[PDB]
């Protein structure tokens, strides 16, 4: 269990670092999908400037 | 709740005692228990509106008695929440019940804007685990272990050793475990305030410890409203990195103040005077007697239950929540002893073989077998004749007497209480000095060398000087 | 890198949507809100008990649908709500998952969100209530019962179709004690339930850890219930926690239903009835104890072919849908003398009462002597535990009655001294301990030493470990065919020959 | 403030008393007699009377006295029996209950109260609400059309 | 359960709980036993009006439930009060609580259809001599002289059972005296009906007894309404030439349903947890099983006391 | 017309100048099997018997205005 | 230990992903707050003329 705690902490840190590194792709894809599918005006003039 | 003013004003139609016919403006109230700080006569009274029938005309009640104002009081609520003064740096001063000075001293040292945020740990934490740290003692630490931040509900009568609990627990809960501690001062008077303030301030039970206050002279709401301030002010110091310690008043104040306050007001009364809602809060006790993700709120309960009982309604729930029992009388201290604590009457609940082991479960068999065999064999031979002494009766008056009676030691910081200060013991002294020296290891071993020793390991090694 | 599939589901679901409603439709407007009792002045001409969701994930049902306003049901937070949120139009009522596909995981109050997954689907999201079975098609199947106790496995067993009102004593123990049924019975193969009534972190962690680590995990459902529930989860645990049990008992398989203590069920609904000015009687309860116990305690019955030939919609008409009624309760030191205790305990079949005097003193006997008895007895089990292992009243009444009256009347003869060694040695050495697993070897070991005369030679307490370990290990290891005798009935030439030769050779060669 | 006592005054006066051409006397007598005591003089000065002849005759015959048999009989029976102490829902209960034979009122499309002349289901609401004329007003009519897709997509897709 | 003639009445008003406060007709209310067959949901759930009131909203109480109804359910007017189907042809199958069946089909033998509310106690043409009976036993008839058509009580625990009394009384009393001995049952188990009925196949009594039991899965009004089947069905055989002999089960259904339903309706009654309708039902129902000129009306008084209260 | 009386509500609310209820008879407001309220009876004696529908001497309880309880 | 490490890594990786609240809050707030630009009279006809 003590030897597996380091692997669990390394896996959790790797998942947190992967999600933090993927936050730009998720925010860009969510901003492009919401701006391109907001059911109002298909225009990406206003920048969201998200993380 | 409601902080602090605004929302236009109001007009009281009928004025009564506590629960009066309060009526504010058209749609200008807040949530439940909104303490509207309005100028009721002279001082700014805060009437908490528990009901929410419509908008404005709700049942409001203050912390005291509002009988005296005329028919036309302007009750104005607010929109934000009532942030009480609580935090993590509040230990070391004397706080009041509402967040001010108790004995004309310092108030809350930290202002974290606590708006009655009752912290409760769920299943995504360190639940559950056992603590069993230092104290330092042997039979009190090994024969009666506690959980990681559990509610150790004790039970005792008059003269059960009040200085041993505060003196022995004032150093272990402020230097051994976590430095942040707190103390409950609800339900005090001249002897309680003078003895608790002088005894706690003259030793090492004041710094660092957030001493609370609270008098039961007015209604039971202000003197019994220790859930938000107590659960949000004493448990807020566990998020800094270490644990947090606190105290309790009495078990009869919750049932007497809750049943009398909830039954003497009119509303919320259908269980023959008993409150069926506040008792549900007891269901959250399991979320407060365990270790959280950041700390452990070690709420040390006092020796109080159903009219001083050990196996009643309120006494059975406090003993089953911990890993030990609750029994303390004058029989241990009546025969000449320092620490008034029963060893044979206060056994551990988790003293089995599955949640212990050989070294962990070996201390219960030596104390239980040495205490029952030494007390029964010594009492049977001493209550009859000395000719019926074989090996256990003739040998249990030296090894079992000093080993089973060496737990009465001084406190860890008794520099002005018991005279001499005892050393800090661990778990190896009880198993090493009680798992082999209680039946016959050093042969000749009197009770004079183990009467002032802080640990049992010195009961067999330091027997050459007697 | 972390989204991947979230962009397709979020873009498709967020881009598709549907339309725009809320036009010329009365969705119900709440007049006031007294923390739970919300007077909904609108949409009163609907279904009787329509749990319409208001602002959020709730289920406000019509408590009293009158000619104008109607009270709402609190489902979570209701103290912070005001009078201005109104409600919403919703015709769904009692939408829970019923089926045998999710029987095994950790269920919750309204679903299966207490486990780590949460996506444990069943067969169909139907109602959570349960009704009674057939009147003339309630053929009870006499099957064997093997829980985990070595003394209760042959005294009074309850197979299928029996209702034994168990009364658990407090202070070690009612929540656990004899919880060796899942570890000792291995795979049950039935749709058993475990409805709770006020759990915590130690009960869910110790029960979930010891149940999955000591025995079978995915074999029976477990309806968890927290202590912060009002009346829609705590009081509706026995009435709403019997959905999966209706998936196997009405088709042709086996099912069971077990609840927790009766204090939270009968005391949780007493505050909402007395606090809303309704009807009251016994412990703030009028006729709610007689109507809830009829469709719960008297509903789990073993169906035959007529009751399951039409409820299964053409499936297993040839099989008999068995259902065991495991109605247990936690008595607070013998707290069973009210209307719900006498009516619920007397309206069923069996009533097992256990005291805390024999279990709270250090002995291994948890059940009382003569107070715990079922209805079917030992005749409904195997043949070896019916006519060869069924004399607890003779040894308990003769040993306790003949050995308890020895204070003023001393000088025991031959009729009184023989019951002390056999009664004390058999009752003190044949009783199971705490969390002790018991297999099917209780009939072979109990129908040989306590019938022929193998236990009379070793009546001492110190000879039980060497005689039981040497005779049990030598007899069980030297002959593997004797275990086959535990695969069926017995009481024939193989029982007398294997028991006489194994008991004489194992008891004489030790 | 009659609530349950408001169904008899509105349902009993729109059937038996409707044959005497009393469609205009109930609105002027109920609105004038009920609205004339809405201040802080006639309500506290007329509601605290000892007998019913002084409050009914003074309050129903001293402030304009624009009534006849229904005003004197309804004011004397209601004032002597206990119904003239409030009478706030007399205009809405009498107008809505008496005008139920030709009641045509729709709802709102997340904007303002249009109150269309639709006596049945989907009568004049489709042509009046879809045949502009008016399409969007200044009461957040066109701006509230995205609440369904924005609230449904954001609220339903906010869980992820 | 009434003969509807017209099907009019009106709508409803409030429907909270079991209080059927439906506004039927204005000045055309029915009787006490004349129930209104309202079309609540899908089935015709009738509600017996226990107390009529002005306006239309009368204090009515239904047996079962409405199976999900709205606030304005349509009702229907009736003519004949308590029009159920019974007669002397019920000795053949198991009966229900509303004149129908519980075993096979046929509504427990469909024959006559008169009033369900039979007469309680009467004289004039009734037998006032009160003759004695004889069961034909040495430990029942020779030790206790029972009367012809009386309500003899029972006590004790087990020992005899239902098989000894039903099997021994279904052949000796049936052949030694002309008459049909029926039975009843209010407050039984759901599984006993799947076992005790098998005893009917071991003594041939199913063709000479009408088992009218309500089990216990229903409420108080739906399971405690078995008094009309015994009194309405037993009067057709005792007043024709035979001698009826009913058999009760216990008193927990009538005492708990009568005291709880009569005391939990918002009205005060007797003391010690009792109701004020015990003297009328016990005195009027206990004196109805008497001897007549056309046949003795016997009934097995199998009432259960509350632990010797 | 505060109370729902149909005939007495419209007649009393539309013509309160003519009551005519001094004949000590009239009818009854309701009948709850025994507890029947005799309407009117202003000049009737309190406790006197009166033959109602059938053959029963219905006697009033007290003379509280015009709402006398007939049994 | 392997099942506890896999369950802890799956629960920490599935519960530590802030793309739902971050992408839903940023996309919903940016799309709902940035829809006023380039929406004069063209967005009122498509959303108000469909009734
Ligand atoms: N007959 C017995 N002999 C010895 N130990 C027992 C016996 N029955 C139960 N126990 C012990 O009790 C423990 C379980 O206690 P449990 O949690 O059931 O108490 P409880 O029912 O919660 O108590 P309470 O009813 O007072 O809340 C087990 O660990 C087991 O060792």
């Amino acid at each position: 269990q003590a030897e597996i705690e380091a692997e669990r902490k390394r896996a959790r840190e790797e998942l947190r670092k992967q999600v933090a590194i993927l936050a730009v792709a998720g925010a860009e894809k969510i901003i492009e999908r919401s701006v391109d599918e907001a059911a109002n005006s298909d225009i990406v003039d206003k920048l969201v400037a998200e993380l | 709740h409601h902080h602090h003013h605004g929302m236009a004003t109001g007009k009281i139609v009928q004025v009564i005692g506590a629960v009066v016919d309060v009526e504010f403006p058209q749609d200008a109230v807040p949530r439940v228990y909104d303490a509207l700080e309005v100028q009721n006569g002279n001082e700014r009274l805060v009437l908490e509106v528990q009901q929410q029938l419509g908008g404005g005309i709700v049942r409001t009640i203050a912390m005291g008695s509002s009988d005296g104002l005329r028919r036309g009081l302007d009750v104005k609520d607010l929109e934000h929440p009532i942030e009480v003064p609580v935090g993590k740096a509040t230990l070391g001063r004397i706080m009041n019940v509402l967040g001010e000075p108790v004995d004309m001293k310092g108030e809350i040292g930290e202002e974290e804007r606590w708006a009655i945020h009752r912290a409760a740990p769920s299943y995504e934490e360190l639940s559950n685990s056992q603590e069993l740290l230092e104290t330092g003692i042997k039979v009190i630490d090994l024969m009666a272990p506690f959980a990681k931040g559990g509610k150790v509900g004790l039970f005792g009568g008059a003269g059960v050793g009040k200085t041993v609990n505060m003196m022995e627990l004032i150093r272990n809960i402020a230097i051994e475990h976590s430095g942040y501690s707190v103390f409950a001062g609800v339900g005090e008077r001249t002897r309680e305030g003078n003895d608790f303030y002088h005894e706690m301030t003259d030793s090492n039970v004041i710094d660092k410890v957030s001493l609370v206050y609270g008098q039961m002279n007015e209604p039971p709401g202000n003197r019994l409203r220790v859930a938000l301030t107590g659960l949000t002010m004493a448990e807020k110091f566990r998020d800094e990195g270490r644990d947090v310690l606190l105290f309790v008043d009495n078990i009869y104040r919750y049932t007497l103040a809750g049943t009398e306050v909830s039954a003497l007001l009119g509303r919320m009364p259908s269980a023959v005077g008993y409150q069926p809602t506040l008792a549900e809060e007891m269901g959250v006790l399991q979320e407060r007697i365990t270790s959280t993700k950041t700390g452990s709120i070690t709420s040390v309960q006092a020796v109080y239950v159903p009219a001083d009982d050990l196996t009643d309604p309120s006494p059975a729930t406090t003993f089953a929540h911990l890993d030990a029992t609750v029994v303390l009388s004058r029989q241990i201290a009546s025969l000449g002893i320092y620490p008034a604590v029963d060893p044979l009457d206060s056994t551990s609940r988790q003293l089995d073989p599955l949640v212990v082991g050989q070294e962990h479960y070996d201390t219960a068999r030596g104390v239980q077998s040495i205490l029952q065999r030494y007390q029964e064999l010594k009492d049977i031979i001493a209550i009859l004749g000395m000719d019926e002494l074989s090996e256990e009766d003739k040998l249990v008056v030296a090894r079992a007497r000093k080993i089973q009676r060496f737990l009465s030691q001084p406190f860890f910081v008794a520099e002005v209480f018991t005279g001499s200060p005892g050393k800090y013991v661990s778990l190896k002294d009880t198993i090493r000095g009680f798992k082999g020296i209680m039946e016959g290891e050093y042969d000749h071993l009197p009770e004079q060398a183990f009467y002032m020793v802080g640990s049992i390991e010195e009961a067999v090694e330091k027997a050459k000087k007697l | 890198q972390l989204n991947s599939t979230e962009i397709s589901e979020l873009i498709k679901q967020r881009i598709a949507q549907f339309n725009v409603v809320s036009e010329a439709h009365n969705e119900g407007t709440i007049v006031s809100v007294s923390d739970g009792v919300i007077r909904i002045h609108g949409l009163a001409d609907a279904m009787q008990g329509e749990m319409i969701s208001l602002p959020g994930n709730r289920y406000a049902i019509a408590l009293n649908l009158e000619r104008d306003s109607v009270g709402a049901v609190v489902m979570g937070p209701y103290a912070d709500l005001a009078e201005g949120m109104k409600v919403k139009a919703t015709g769904r009522i009692l939408e829970v998952p019923v089926g045998r596909g999710l029987l095994g995981r950790v269920v919750n109050t309204l679903g299966a969100p207490i486990d780590g997954k949460g996506p444990l689907d069943h067969d169909g999201f139907s109602a959570v209530e349960a009704i009674a079975p057939g009147v003339i098609e309630r053929q009870s199947v006499d099957q064997p019962v093997q829980t985990g106790y070595k003394a209760v496995d042959s005294m009074i067993p309850i197979g299928r179709g029996q209702r034994e009102l168990i009364i658990g004593d407090r202070q070690t123990g009612k929540t656990a004690l004899a919880i060796d049924a899942i570890i000792n019975q291995r795979d049950s193969g039935i749709k058993a339930i475990y409805v709770a009534i006020g759990q915590k972190a130690s009960t869910i962690s110790n029960v979930v850890r010891k149940l999955e680590e000591h025995g079978a995990l995915a074999n029976t459902i477990v309806v968890v219930a927290t202590a912060s529930e009002s009346a829609a989860l705590q009081y509706l645990a026995p009435y709403a926690g019997a959905a999966m049990g209706e998936y196997f008992r009405d088709r042709g398989e086996d099912a069971l239903i077990i609840y927790d203590d009766l204090s939270k069920q009968a005391v949780a609904y007493r505050q909402i009835s007395l606090l809303l000015r309704r009807p009251p009687g016994r412990e703030a309860f009028p006729g709610d104890v007689f109507y809830l116990h009829s469709r719960l305690l008297e509903r789990a019955a073993r169906v035959n072919a007529e009751y399951v030939e039409a409820f299964t919609k053409g499936e297993v008409k040839g099989k008999t849908g068995s259902l065991t009624a495991l109605p247990i309760i936690e008595t607070q030191a013998g707290d069973v003398s009210a209307f719900v205790p006498t009516n619920v305990i007397s309206i069923t079949d069996g009533q097992i009462f256990l005291e805390t005097n024999l279990f709270n003193a250090g002995i291994r006997p948890a059940v009382n002597p003569g107070i715990s008895v079922s209805r079917v007895g030992g005749a409904a089990q195997t043949k070896i535990m019916k006519k060869l292992s069924g004399g607890i009243r003779t040894a308990l009444a003769q040993y306790r009655e003949l050995a308890a009256f020895s204070q003023f009347a001393s000088d025991l003869d031959d009729a009184t001294r023989n019951q002390l060694d056999h009664g004390q040695k058999v009752t003190e050495l044949l009783k199971q301990k705490q969390y002790a697993p018991m297999s099917v070897a209780q009939q072979s070991l109990v129908l040989f030493a306590a019938e022929r005369g193998y236990l009379a030679d070793v009546e001492l307490s110190k000879i039980g470990s060497f005689e039981a370990a040497l005779l049990a290990y030598v007899d069980r290891d030297h002959a593997p065919l004797m275990q086959e005798i535990n695969q069926t009935g017995g009481y024939n030439d193989e029982i007398e020959g294997k028991l006489k030769g194994i008991l004489d050779s194992f008891k004489a060669t030790q | 403030e009659f609530i349950t006592v408001a169904r008899p005054y509105a349902k009993a006066a729109f059937d038996f008393a409707v044959e005497h051409q009393s469609v205009e006397r109930w609105q002027d007598m109920l609105a004038f007699a009920a609205e004339v005591t809405k201040n802080e003089q006639m309500a506290e000065l007329l509601s605290g009377a000892l007998a019913p002849e002084t409050l009914a005759e003074s309050f129903i015959a001293v402030a304009g006295e624009q009534l006849d048999e229904n005003g004197q009989n309804l004011i004397r029976v209601m004032a002597e029996n206990g119904r003239l102490n409030a009478l706030p829902d007399v205009l809405e209960q009498f107008i809505h209950l008496r005008a139920v034979s030709e009641a045509t009122a729709e709802v709102d499309v997340i904007s303002a109260a249009a109150l269309s002349e639709q006596q049945l289901a989907k009568i004049s609401a489709a042509m009046e609400k879809r045949l502009s004329r008016k399409v969007k007003l200044n009461a957040k009519i066109d701006k509230s059309v995205m609440a369904g897709v924005i609230i449904r997509a954001g609220d339903m897709v906010i869980d992820g």
